[PDB]
RNA sequence: ACGGACACAU
RNA sequence: AGUAGUAACAAGAGCAAUGUGUCCGUCUCUGCU
């Protein structure tokens, strides 16, 4: 009852070394004195092992198998024996002990094993009613991220959950700290009404209740989805030239079905509009898309995913569209106006460059969703007029954090005091809208004050709100003012019937242009679940670094058929659907003039003989997929989009992204082999170039016998008959002529 | 036809059979006998890179001390210490420049976590130099033998469990004229040895206090132990380590978090980063350096190291570096973090264990220590020891050198990367406003240094301003272990980048194997190992599975747990032949008890007992996760809590036992102290959960547990108020004792 | 500090440094660099623990005598294969030994095999085997407090290794190593039923390069060298004052699939109180040979041969006899030493997962599994050898073969030598790679690292061996630039 | 939280 | 003698740092087909 713990702290009280103990020694300090050791360290387990099972008795264990195991076996070995020691409560114990408790011992009937570690029972549920498709064989593009290997609670992160954890377990021990959330107070009473009456010891339960309430991430290489379903089978789905196709055993979650919906409808909308129709193949397309194994227009047809992508891709169907955007969570719903989108180089409160996106164009909006309302009046950079709503008073309060983000003047940009990293420690691009979120939750005074206010006029059904915490009814803060009943509901919560057109944009009965393609966030994240674009007008796996790949991998093989093509109509090759996905890498205003610089570099190759280079026909020709311009201007590199990152593709010699390799007879894309083009070096290697300079010819290294150096936007002023030194780009000079 | 092995790497680019080059299946070079020379070696060198500073001898400690800061500039390209401060400064000053409010946010964090960090911390080492004992012992008993000594002698700060409280208590202790310790001294006796029947040397140690004087206090203080660091691939020489003793590990810790703080937030750091992330880091490095270029430029890579990084490197210089991070501080934070390089800019180092010596005519050896080699006579040693023993003769003192100069090896691996760090920060194209600028990463000595420019002179004045300014502040760039060439290969701490990085397996072999714990984990360590190097290391699926056929082999070896239809004998094969005989479902029994192999690529992930649960026998099931297990632990809650684990989960005996020697005189404490640690927890449960925190007493905290758990039984009914009565009248019984 | 700012003073000190403080580039080219320096001296002598390419097996086949898969019981049958004994000679001298106590040691092991009883053979203590086990070699460990009267305590010696030349006799042993035997060594244990189909895409490979890696001399030596150096812990451990003798045992699986014992001869364990990690137990080695020692006597410089018999040897043609040779030597290793060699299976690792990424590399670019590809279509596409003709190619399972013997060889003349000298040896690996990407490489100190490299060639047979092998390389990369 | 193993740098 | 290699073992006290990352866990015998 606790009569016997007290007898034997009385017994020990009464040893003289050990009441000295009790008494000097604090609770601090018993940690140190918890790990003293005295004796020599035990070093090389692996080599004691090797050595120590060639001997009879190699494991210690408690003196009460003395009563629980006999002495002898059936065969006649001997299962343990007393220590050196007289009064020792502890034997030493063969492992034919072991043995014999597996097939003779105690029979019980009750097991701890699949309750305790119910988290691997899961995990096996997952493998063994799993399903496997094929294996491919491509150039698998790895990527080091942060991915989950613990998926824990969804309500809880981890420190919250190890506070659950000690207020179940050990709820007389928490000391000074209460619990922060009602999702954790919820999850305790749960976890306290289904924990009762256990025979395990409290430290297995709290390591059971670790398993499943913890989330845990590592880097790891992924190549295809990057949920925990999928990351604990990642040596199995993946390999450096392999993909296994396996969809895991159960129900997915939704939250990450809601994400890779959005990825697969990004996807699907921006390869659309670089084909000659761009509805008849974004239904080409959404029809067969798969996700996890499950069509697509099955799962468009039942998904409260408000998302601007995802609309385009119910409006060509025929689903109907609950028009609204997420920030936050809450529903972002527009009213009027029209904006377009194009980031920018600006500079932020903590000193530092970022590269934000704005919206430039005036959008009226209707921003409301579960705790209160908003009539947001808003242009470019500017939060003019934001009645909010509410229901409780200190519910608008945290929402008018959430507007305040959202406007992005120059105000809210230098008004943020602390350490926001853009990055992380892998240097890592974090996304900043969200990053201002998550840091003016807890830290709101420098938004209210540097806020300013506005005089207003009095007119009834307006309350207001100050920078101190005041509700006022003479001043408040610029733009944002307080209402009562706000605007209800069944509006915003509709999903109205539109109707598409060839070209994407999607207008109502009326005719308000709700969405059009250019207003599709050009942003490529990685999915928690696979998709499976099963067309001929995408590739095996999407992403910026497999189109690269698969692109320049198709030219290589089919190079015996594509060289005939630009040799004779040379048109005809230019305009390859195969072409056609590599140009939702280039950016849109690049386009026609990267394909008029490129095929006036190509028709110079055919007038003078010769200067064939079959290496720099394979770089340039996937940046030809698209009309010309006739805009005479030169380009040492085509750059690309790919993570946000443009990468560039030099006219002339190696790069980063297109690798020629004398020594393996290869091109190397990205770090990818992807294959010998066709091994005619001695035909090639000429001296004279006519695919680097538009209207030039190099014609070989250096010389200064015609007099200075120019760079390559400084030739506009030329005439006939005159050569000259060019720094042509990567630290280098040639001669070159402008030509007849 | 004779077989040529590298001729495979005309084939092979180099970095793709990289693991061709590691020969890892082979035992690492192992060190023999004393580490004494390596200690002088070090000593003599750095004190030979330093030659021209000034020398002084210390008014506290007495010893030699030279001073190579500001000294004369270098005339050749020799390892050198002549580090200039305002060069430092300088350096400091532009990485305070470039990252605003960096300094300032790692200062407050290293400033909330001095107030909140324990005197346990300190006892997370390993192996410490204990200056009560002159020797090493683990880092628990070193801080508990230190904080006895310390109680013992009036300095009771450190009684309120805060780390700066007990560093605060170093600092007084140095003004104690005279310190009282406690020795393990030894009684020698001759028996003679009763099965080889010759005649041994009895040790037997006991406890023996002794007075330190003040100077010899100050000195063991100042100490750091040295030894020859096992193990060691690439190198064909060995070289010494050091281990600071207690008075300096606090100080050392609060300013490696500075550090540490510091460092996250560099994106030139390659520390605390590694795995993924470090090679995340560095393509995000070449990536943006390529962005951050125009095409007209050059870009070089070096793959550098540095010469003696540990030896050139000063704690003059990292006390400017601590007071220029820590500028418009609080001054106690100041100073509390300037103790730790004002320690090593006074440090001896203890010399080891000193030489064996030999008679040839009483055919004897005797181990001559450290402290004895200065009254040795110098005809006695051999030539090598000679020449080292008469250039050190001035800095000896006490058994120790006097090492001014140098840190040691590893001592300030973070404060060596932010000086790294600041010569790579000079290299912005802002500030230098040059032809060529640099950028890379800097691991603690090692750097990936890419420099862009114009020219290849341009890259030589880059790589030129580059070696002289790291010459200025003491860095020593290795000409012949670095190397330089286009960007797109390099290396970098053995991970070796060819367009991307590639695997190198061989790194991982030592750890496929059996790891020596028990059965059961020794099976999921393999399992997880096969897993963890088929996601990271590139470990192929067929090599995988013979990876899996190897394990299994091993382990049935090493545990004697052969199949049970064998024709193999062992000493527990008749049982497990039993056991197999007797069961119906075969599948089910583990590997440990003679079943089958149940692994493959897919189930790695699986734990064993999980993977056969659902094909054992309910007989074999419930033995083997039988709840009265006797082979593990039990918590009583008499009465014990139930098992989850197996019976595979035994642990194996221990052998402290040390040759001729009794010591159960200083064996005593640790099992009191055991004892005292098991009654805790009978009052306090969550002990071995979490550490508990509290600066009263244990035997307080039990008493009042001990009232307040009877107190609540018998509020809910749970005791009667006899027990209540009785409960009460044995504390007060314990609080009489207590009280005397 | 508090109050410094900066006023150019990093410019100030860099006008001021003189400019022989510089880091000159030079260039790289592998035309026109050097072949690493071998060192000169006597040839590389023999050092393994055990006989390689001249060992010979006394073998049973399917053993079914009583006590079967005991060692000595297993000794003694297949010594019993083996009538052709004869009166031991020396016909070839240790010449820093004493060679009648080898014989001795020799008569005493057979003469105490001949009778036997139990599980486990202890020799007694003579004169002989106390002789060549080095027990009393020590001087008397004492403590320095009775010492100091000792008036001629001089310091133990710390000379340098004695640089050696190279031999060709480890080139024919790794030559022999890389070849495909008669039996199957390695035994790999049942694996769980493939479920997935990159299981069976593993299974197809696996089954590949099992059937090149299994018959490979150098598995031989692996499963000789595991066996060695397990029977050797056990008996360190279990043995500590006993001189134990360790039958040399092997067994294999035949191309017709029955079992063999094969005996290679004996281990004669000294006192084994192994407390350091680098601790040496002592033990004398005696290995069957069919080889003459007299004709690379160099190699054989640690060892006493003898001649103890006869063998009807069937040649291709007829039947000749042939002399029977006992390599005696003293050895010995240490705790790290054994514990390295009862894992030297994880070589198969380090060749395979190699051979099975150039075979996914390629699966890469034709986008397909290319395994039945390079192991059926009997193409020579890998550079494995120098012949008089020039550069050879080799199939991708004589690379296994090849890969296999290097990591063997690795674990068995483990150094610092080697340690040292890969390291060093993989830089300018490196900046070779480098110039054939036209990557443009460039040095500070080339001469230093020559010298880097150079210091790591001493004396280990090996470490010769790759040295040479380096410059062969060289050689051929210069000459494929001509 | 603590411990063990392995890798790398010093 | 031998192992070895800058100093040792060849019995008679067994000397394991710092930093970072990853992984696992929670107290008289020798036989690898
Ligand atoms: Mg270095
Ligand atoms: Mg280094």
């Amino acid at each position: 009852s606790g009569m016997e713990r007290i007898k034997e702290l009385m017994e020990m009280v009464k040893n003289s070394r050990m009441r000295e103990i009790l008494t000097t020694t604090s609770v601090d300090h018993m940690a140190v004195i918890k790990k003293y050791t005295s004796g020599r360290q035990e070093k090389n387990p692996a080599l004691r092992m090797k050595w120590m099972m060639a001997m009879k008795y190699p494991i210690s264990a408690s003196s009460r198998i003395r009563e629980m195991i006999p002495e002898k076996d059936e065969d006649g070995n001997t299962l343990w024996t007393n220590t050196k020691d007289a009064g020792s409560n502890r034997v030493l114990v063969s492992p034919n002990a072991v043995t014999w408790w597996n097939r003779a011992g105690p029979v019980s009937d009750v097991v701890h094993y699949p309750r305790v570690y119910k988290m691997y029972f899961d995990r096996l549920e997952r493998l063994t009613h799993g399903t496997f498709g094929p294996v491919k064989f491509y150039n698998q593009v790895k990527v080091r991220k942060r991915v989950d290997i613990n998926p824990g609670h969804k309500d809880l992160t981890s420190r919250e959950a190890q506070e659950v954890i000690m207020e179940v377990v050990f709820p007389n021990e928490v000391g000074a700290r209460t619990l922060s959330s009602d999702a954790q107070l919820t999850i305790t009473k749960e976890k306290k009404e289904e924990l009762k009456n256990c025979k395990i010891s409290p430290i297995m339960v709290a390591y059971m209740l670790e398993r499943e309430l913890v989330r845990r991430t590592r880097f790891l290489p992924i190549a295809g989805a990057t949920s925990s379903t999928y990351v604990e089978v990642l040596h199995l789905t993946q390999g450096t030239c392999w993909e296994q196709q396996y969809t895991p055993g159960g129900e997915a979650e939704n939250d990450d079905l809601d994400q890779t919906l959005i990825i697969a409808s990004r996807n699907i909308v921006r390869r659309s509009i670089v084909a000659i129709d761009p509805l008849a193949s974004l239904l080409s397309m959404c029809h067969t898309t798969s996700i996890s194994s499950e069509p697509l227009v099955e799962i468009l047809r039942s998904n409260p995913t408000d998302e601007q992508a995802v609309n385009i891709c119910k409006a060509a169907l025929g689903i109907r569209i609950n028009n609204s955007f997420s920030f936050g969570g809450y529903n972002f719903k527009r009213v009027k106006g029209s904006s377009q989108r194009t980031e920018k180089a600006v500079l932020t409160g903590n000193l530092q460059t970022l590269t934000m996106t704005i919206f430039e164009g005036y959008e009226e909006f209707n921003v409301s969703g579960k705790r209160a309302s908003a009539v947001l009046k808003k242009g470019a950079q500017r939060l003019i007029q934001a009645i909010i709503g509410g229901r409780t008073l200190e519910d608008i309060l945290n929402l008018m954090i959430t507007l305040m983000v959202f406007s992005q003047e120059e105000k809210m940009l230098k008004a943020v005091r602390g350490d926001l990293n853009f990055v992380n420690r892998a240097n890592q691009r974090l996304n900043p809208m969200y990053q201002l979120l998550r840091h003016f939750q807890k830290d709101s005074s420098t938004l209210l004050k540097n806020w300013g206010t506005e005089e207003i006029d009095p007119i009834m059904g307006i309350a207001g709100i100050m920078p101190d915490g005041t509700i006022n009814k003479t001043q408040t803060l610029m733009g944002v003012r307080l209402s009562q009943g706000g605007v209800d509901e069944y509006s915003f919560n509709e999903r109205i019937r539109v109707n598409i057109d060839k070209y994407l944009r999607v207008r109502n009965e009326k005719g308000e242009l709700l969405i059009s393609p250019e207003e599709v966030s050009e942003a490529q994240g990685q999915e928690k679940l696979p998709i499976n674009y099963n067309s001929s007008l995408m590739w095996e796996v999407n992403g910026p670094e497999s189109i690269l790949t698969n692109t320049y991998h198709w030219i290589i093989k089919n190079w015996e058929l594509l060289k005939t093509q630009w040799m004779t109509d040379p048109t005809v090759l230019y305009n390859r659907i195969e072409f056609e996905p590599f140009q939702t890498l280039i950016p849109k205003g690049n386009r026609a003039i990267y394909s008029g610089f490129t095929r006036t570099l190509f028709q110079q190759m055919r007038d003078v003989e010769g200067t064939f280079d079959s290496i720099q026909i394979i770089k340039l020709l996937p940046f030809s997929a698209h009309p010309p311009s006739l805009g005479r201007t030169q380009f040492s590199s085509f750059t690309l989009n790919i993570r946000g990152a443009p990468l560039r593709l030099l006219i002339r010699g190696n790069s980063q992204v297109f690798n020629y390799n004398q020594m393996e007879n290869v091109i190397i894309v990205l770090g990818k082999s992807v294959g010998s083009p066709e091994r005619s070096i001695l035909t090639e290697s000429s001296s004279i170039e006519s695919a680097v300079l538009r209207g030039f010819l190099i014609l070989g290294k250096a010389n200064s016998k015609y007099g200075p150096v120019l760079t390559i936007g400084e030739l506009d002023k030329l005439g006939r008959g005159e050569k000259a030194n060019v720094l042509i780009g990567q630290g280098d000079t040639v001669l070159v002529m402008k030509r007849k | 036809m004779d077989v040529n092995p590298m001729l495979i790497f005309l084939k092979v680019p180099v970095q793709n059979a990289i693991s061709t080059t590691f020969p890892y299946t082979g035992d690492p070079p192992y060190s023999h006998g004393t580490g004494t020379g390596y200690t002088m070696d070090t000593v003599i060198r750095t004190h030979d890179y330093s030659s021209r500073g000034i020398w002084k001898t210390n008014s506290e400690t007495g010893a030699q001390q030279l001073n190579p800061i500001d000294g004369p500039l270098p005339e050749d390209n020799e390892p050198s210490g002549y580090a200039q401060t305002d060069c430092v400064l300088e350096l400091i000053e532009g990485l305070d420049r470039s990252h605003p409010g960096l300094f300032e946010t790692a200062c407050q964090e290293t400033i909330d976590a001095i107030q909140q960090t324990r005197v346990d911390k300190l006892t997370q080492g390993r192996q410490t130099y204990d200056w009560t004992l002159n020797r090493n012992q683990p880092a628990a008993t070193a801080l508990a033998n230190t904080i006895e000594v310390f109680r013992k002698n009036g300095y009771k700060l450190n009684e309120s469990g805060r780390l700066i409280d007990f560093l605060k208590d170093v600092l007084l202790s140095f003004e104690n004229d005279s310190m009282e310790v406690t020795t393990h001294f030894q009684k020698k006796k001759r028996i003679r040895d009763n099965h080889s029947k010759k005649m041994i040397t009895q040790r037997t140690i006991g406890k023996k206090r002794v007075k330190l004087t003040k100077k010899n206090y100050l000195i063991r203080a100042l100490t750091l132990n040295t030894m020859t660091k096992d193990a060691e691939r690439g190198k064909l020489k060995r070289r010494a380590i050091a281990t600071p003793g207690m008075q300096i590990r606090g100080f050392v810790y609060f300013v490696e978090l500075l550090a540490r703080n510091i460092c996250e937030r560099l994106e030139q750091s390659g520390l605390p980063v590694g795995g993924n992330e470090k090679k995340a880091k560095l393509a995000n490095v070449i990536k943006k350096m390529m962005a951050k270029s125009t095409d007209e430029e050059l870009s070089y890579t070096i793959t550098g190291d540095n010469t003696k990084w540990n030896e050139n490197q000063n704690p003059r210089i990292f006390l400017a570096m601590v007071l220029r991070i820590t500028a418009g501080q609080p001054e106690w934070f100041r100073d509390l973090l300037a103790v730790a390089p004002i320690m090593f800019s006074n440090k001896v180092a203890r010399l080891g264990r000193g030489y064996m010596f030999e008679s040839k005519s009483m055919h004897l050896r005797t181990q001559i220590s450290a402290e004895n080699l200065s009254d040795i006579n110098l005809r006695y040693f051999n030539e090598d020891t000679k020449k080292k023993i008469e250039k050190i003769r001035h800095l000896m003192v006490e058994g120790t050198a006097s090492l001014s100069p140098g840190m040691m090896m590893g001592m300030f691996n973070m404060l060596s990367t932010v000086l790294g760090v600041s010569v790579l920060n000079l290299g912005q194209r802002e500030i230098l406003k040059r032809t060529y600028w640099w950028d890379g990463l800097q691991s603690s000595d090692d750097f990936a240094l890419i420099i862009n420019g114009h020219f290849k002179e341009d890259i030589q004045q880059g790589v030129n301003h580059f070696y002289r300014t790291c010459k200025l502040v003491g860095i020593n760039m290795s000409q012949k272990k670095s190397y330089i060439n286009k960007t797109g290969t390099f290396e970098f701490t053995s991970f070796f980048y060819r367009y991307g990085f590639v695997a190198n397996f061989s790194m991982e072999l030592p750890s496929f194997g059996v790891a020596g714990n028990n059965e059961s984990a020794d099976m999921s360590i393999g399992t997880t190992v096969i897993k963890t190097n088929m996601i990271n290391n590139d470990l192929g699926p067929a090599t995988a599975q013979m990876a899996i056929q190897l394990f299994i082999k091993d382990y049935r070896y090493t545990y004697r747990c052969h199949r049970g239809d064998t024709n193999l004998e062992t000493r527990r094969t008749k049982s497990i032949k039993r056991l197999w005989t007797e069961t119906i479902s075969k599948a089910g029994l583990l590997v440990a008890d003679g079943g089958p192999n149940p692994y493959n690529l897919r189930n790695l992930h699986i734990p064993e007992v999980c993977l056969k649960w659902s094909l054992m026998d309910p007989d074999y099931r419930g033995r083997l996760c039988n709840p009265n297990n006797p082979f593990v632990h039990h918590m009583e809650v008499s009465l014990e809590y139930d098992a989850v684990a197996t019976t595979h989960s035994w642990t194996p005996k221990r052998n402290r036992s040390i040759l001729n020697t009794n010591q159960r005189g200083i064996l005593e404490d640790e099992r009191i102290y055991q004892k005292c640690c098991q009654v805790f927890e009978k009052f306090f449960p969550s002990s071995t959960y979490r550490r508990p925190i509290g600066m009263a007493s244990m035997l307080d905290a039990m008493l009042s547990r001990a009232r307040i758990d009877a107190r609540i039984d018998l509020e809910s009914g749970r005791i009667s108020s006899q027990d209540f009565s009785e409960i009460t009248n044995t504390c007060k019984a314990i609080e009489a004792l207590k009280r005397q | 500090v508090s109050s410094f700012k900066a006023n150019g003073n990093i410019e100030a000190k860099l006008g001021a440094m003189s400019e022989k403080v510089n880091a000159q580039i030079e260039s790289f080219d592998p035309r026109t660099i050097r072949e690493l320096e071998l060192p000169e001296g006597k040839f590389c002598t023999q050092r393994s623990k055990f006989l390689l390419m001249d060992a010979m097996k006394l073998s049973v086949l399917n053993p079914a005598h009583e006590g079967e898969g005991i060692p000595m019981k297993d000794a003694k049958a297949c010594l019993d294969t083996f009538w052709g004994w004869k009166k031991a000679t020396i016909i070839k001298k240790h010449e820093k030994g004493v060679n009648t106590n080898y014989l001795m040691i020799w008569e005493q092991l057979l003469e105490s095999i001949k009778e036997m009883e139990g599980k486990f053979l202890n020799l007694k203590k003579t004169n002989h085997l106390k002789w060549g086990l080095g027990e009393g070699q020590a001087p008397e460990k004492m403590d320095f407090e009775d010492c100091k009267e000792v008036p001629d305590l001089f310091q133990y010696k710390s000379e340098p290794p004695e640089k050696r030349k190279l031999a060709s006799w480890i080139q024919s042993e790794f030559n022999k190593a890389s070849e495909l035997t008669n039996s199957n060594w390695i035994e790999f244990d049942e694996l769980g039923n493939d479920v997935a189909p990159i299981e069976h895409i593993a299974s197809r490979r696996r089954n590949f390069f099992t059937a090149e890696v299994s018959q490979c001399r150098a598995s031989e030596y692996i499963m000789k060298a595991v066996y060695i150096n397990t029977a050797l812990l056990n008996s360190s451990c279990t043995a500590m004052e006993e001189y134990q003798v360790i039958p040399i045992i092997t067994k294999c699986r035949d191309t017709s699939g029955q079992r063999r014992t094969n005996l290679y001869g004996f281990i004669i364990k000294g006192r084994s109180h192994l407390r350091n990690d680098t601790d040496v137990v002592n033990f004398i080695s005696l290995e069957f040979s069919l080889t003459d020692p007299r004709n690379e006597i160099h190699k054989w410089e640690k060892y006493c041969v003898l001649e103890i018999g006869d063998m009807e040897i069937r040649t291709s043609i007829s039947t000749i006899m042939k002399p029977v040779y006992l390599y005696v030597r003293t050895n010995g290793t240490s705790k790290i030493k054994m514990k390295w060699g009862m894992e030297m299976r994880r070589c198969l690792l380090q060749s395979l997962q190699q051979v099975e990424s150039m075979i996914e590399a390629e699966s890469a670019v034709k986008e397909k599994d290319m395994t039945e590809p390079f192991f059926r279509n009997r193409e020579n596409d890998w550079p494995i050898g120098e012949s008089p003709q020039g550069i050879e190619k080799g199939t991708i399972g004589k690379v296994c073969r090849v890969l296999l013997a290097k990591s063997v060889f690795n674990s068995i003349y483990a150094s610092a030598q080697l340690e040292g000298f890969s390291a060093e040896s993989r830089k300018l690996l490196l900046l070779i790679q480098a110039f054939r990407d036209n990557l443009d490489p460039g040095t500070f100190d080339l001469k230093g690292l020559y010298e880097a490299i150079e210091e790591c060639i001493i004396n280990d047979p090996w470490v010769l061996l790759n040295a040479s092998w380096f410059n062969s390389f060289l050689k051929a990369v210069q000459l494929s630039m001509g």
